[PDB]
């Protein structure tokens, strides 16, 4: 009965005057989905690449004609009269027209959108909420938001060699007091950073960027604003970094080269570092800690820390049906990063986090550095339990459109909604 | 008035003191500058003013939708 | 709109002519939800006991007056004008009516007839199947049977210790052709006891009961037949047991009584034991290999078996918030055991199946050796893709009717059915 | 008629040889004993019928549903 009739992709301008691709579906009964192309990077070469005109007269390599060409005149004739509450077909559908790996011949952006509307439309379908079609009805627990808080390395002009450090609350009862422990964190490291006398802009992914020292002087503002908040560190609020080792690694000697501290580290001496700022500061998880070429140093970091501090890694199990396998069998590191629309459908989406949660990892929702977004991730946070989503953004009405969608799955399961806090952290 | 203050979207104004009279806060948007949300302060100082104005930076007030 | 009009539970016969109690649901558009009331035993103490009768003279203990009119006169009135596609409200409303922990108060019968009659009413209402209201749209992956074929110790009169042994077709590529390889292993080991001139009638769960000499004979005859019927033992068709060695413990000096064999072992020598079944015979699953209170033996057996034998424990794991998670924390055993009518309702089944998938362990889904059944078993065991399912039943018209539910799930999943195979076995 | 051979709920009757003709096997259920289908043997020897017999017992033909 609800038969899809029309695909049909537009560009539309977003709030910076980027044109964006975004995909609509129709139905015969009146159903309808809309989900929005993202128009992000292509890193990686053993994963999904995503498809621009590449054009830098057009948006610095950002451009629409050619992903609205290739759902408006092959996938779109491919999908008419088809069932559009089966998920799974139009899945199979869309890799079989694809062809290749790295789904290099559509990109991997107007395949997730077409997966997303079809997938938006059937919800509306069956009036049920779209984070209970894609996940049953014992999804009720909403993730423990990761908060970028202060920047550094690439993102700004300072001495400080990790690129991000978050915050992430876990003493909260629930998801709206987890935002608003947030939102207060941050005005006491404004009041801290106008007393030093610093510049307190926002600045790439939401946090700041001030003229610090070192990584220690950071660690020790940003606790000192913790506490000057009200809340207790390390029972509380938790802290995270992305170290983003790979842009001070020198391949030709192996030699860690930390520019901020002005010191050669070898590849043993960063862990011992690591154990040090472990001991010292709060901190629960650690993002490309090492270079993914470092197995001897890698496979060291791997067991002098991952029984008490999580220890992501992208490129390590980079997103394919085979390469993200391999560093399973070996076994390093203790956790996974999911990215979606670098990862295709929502159908190899769920398997990704199923075949991490049957190894003992955990899943990390997450994205590359200059995405846009949808407001869909914010469903697929919840319908999988994942436990831990990233909210940063390029731009603010971004960041909000993914608050407020959190906010929204909260005040549906009113008397309902767990929340993680703690509990997330179970192999630690 | 005091303190106007313009933020993205919206305009976080004290109010004039209407003299022998303690000022509120209110956060009105682009347009519509007569309608007023209080955003349930205790005091109405000048750091809870800042509070505010930081708060609707990042996006989350407990009193607005804030889009 | 779809508020519940009448919940009303009746006495009908099963096949056997025993009492069954048989709960329905109403609502006002139209939608229907049927359940069966389990009428098996109440073993254990620290989880959800089943509360019957005991009347000796009305069916040995089964009585069903007091499981009826605890639902026509209790759970009744407080569930009208109620929204039915609530689940998780009507099952905290559920255990607040009961009060106690151990669902003494109602049974813990009476209140999964109805958590399963207002989940089946809903599956109705939405024009939905089962397995994708309880699970999303991505349950597709139906478990591995673990078919009971040859009886031992308490259930039959010969001189074999282990309970039960268990075949696993693990090399089957689909649900179908798991079946149909079963089906000709049972009339291969029918021809094999023939030959040695045996018994040959049906069991107990469905499975043989000889007059065997020694474990080991009987080991040899089940892979005897599995080679005999055409199948390579080891990679296609596995095994697994059922020890049951709380049967042959004599607590007052804590020594194993193996009575068929004549020797007995201290708790040292039984893991010495299993190490030699492993190595001569294809087993990969135990269960209940030594008794509950032998911790100095029990850490041994889950370090010199638990990286290539499953073992699970029920008791170690027994069905309760705090006793269940008591064992995960000092790390004993590598799956836990899923009985669905001592557990409660259909929100404490996938919790506790999702605390077991945290923590590294392996859900299969089970039943206490004398309970009936009923048909939703099935699709609990594909939405929440457990791998496992033990398809034993005390009566020939309940094992086909979990037979007949499990192939009408992948007659629905055309061309998408998957099924584990040898991919269960991911902690191995 | 050659081995009726009840079982539970069903009959396996091979049928008369029918002089000079090759036997064939059919499941019937208790009543309705002149419909008949057939299980897909190769050769109907008594090991044939005694594979269909064990067949029928334990519930799983590809032929028929065996409530
Ligand atoms: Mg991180
Ligand atoms: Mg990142």
């Amino acid at each position: 009965m609800p038969y899809i009739v029309d695909v049909y992709a537009r560009e539309v301008l977003d709030s910076r005057g980027n044109p964006t691709v975004e995909v609509e579906v129709y139905t015969e009964t009146g159903a309808f989905g809309r989900a929005l192309v993202p128009s992000g990077a292509s890193t990686g070469e053993y994963e999904a690449v995503e498809l621009r005109d590449g054009d830098k007269d057009r948006y610095l390599g950002k451009g629409v004609l050619t992903a609205v060409n290739n759902v408006n005149e092959i996938i779109a004739p491919e999908l008419l009269g088809f069932d559009v509450t089966e998920q799974n077909a139009i899945d199979q559908l869309l890799i079989e027209l694809d062809g290749t790996e790295n789904k290099g011949k559509l990109g991997a952006n107007a395949i997730l959108g077409v997966s997303m509307a079809c997938a938006r439309a059937a919800a509306d379908f069956l009036q049920i909420p779209l984070y209970q079609y894609l996940g049953g009805f014992n999804s009720k627990t909403l993730p423990v938001p990761m908060m970028n808080i202060v920047n550094g390395g690439e993102h700004a002009d300072n001495n400080v060699d990790i690129q991000e450090f978050m915050i992430m609350p876990v003493g909260a009862p629930n998801f709206r007091e987890a935002l608003r422990m947030g939102a207060q964190i941050f005005h006491s490291l404004k009041s801290v950073l106008s007393a030093k006398g610093l510049n307190t802009a926002v600045g790439d992914e939401g946090g700041f960027a001030p003229n610090l020292g070192s990584n220690e002087e950071a660690l020790q503002t940003i606790v000192e604003a913790i506490e000057k908040a009200g809340f207790k560190p390390g029972e509380e609020v938790k802290l995270a970094m992305d170290a983003a080792s790979s842009e001070f690694y020198n391949k030709e000697d192996g030699k860690y080269h930390l520019s901020g501290e002005g010191v050669v580290k070898t590849s043993a001496e960063m862990v011992d570092w690591y154990e040090e700022l472990v001991s010292k500061y709060p901190i629960i998880s650690i993002e490309d800690g090492l270079d993914e070429n470092d197995w001897e140093g890698h496979k060291l970091l791997t067991e002098r820390l991952g029984k008490k501090v999580q220890l992501v890694g992208d490129d390590l199990f980079v997103t394919n049906t085979k390469k993200l396998s391999e560093g399973i069998k070996n076994g390093v590191g203790n956790s996974i990063l999911i990215k979606v629309n670098q990862i295709g459908t929502l159908t190899e989406t769920f398997d990704a986090i199923e075949m991490a949660k049957r190894a003992g990892y955990t899943a990390v929702i997450s994205h590359r550095s200059g995405e846009t977004e949808d407001s869909t991730i914010a469903d697929i946070a919840v319908a999988t339990n994942a436990g831990q989503i990233k909210t940063g953004a390029p731009s603010r009405t971004d960041r909000v459109a993914k608050y407020n969608q959190l906010l929204r799955i909260e005040d549906q399961l009113a008397e309902t909604a767990q929340y993680h806090g703690i509990n997330s952290f179970y192999n630690l | 008035v005091l303190r106007e203050e313009y933020v993205e979207g919206y305009v976080v104004q004290m109010w004039r003191r209407n003299p022998s009279n303690a000022p509120v806060i209110e956060v009105f948007t682009e347009d519509n500058l007569e309608e007023g949300i209080i955003p349930e302060y205790v005091t109405a100082n000048d750091d809870t003013f800042d509070r505010i104005v930081d708060a609707v930076e990042f996006g989350y007030l407990e009193e607005l939708e804030l889009v």
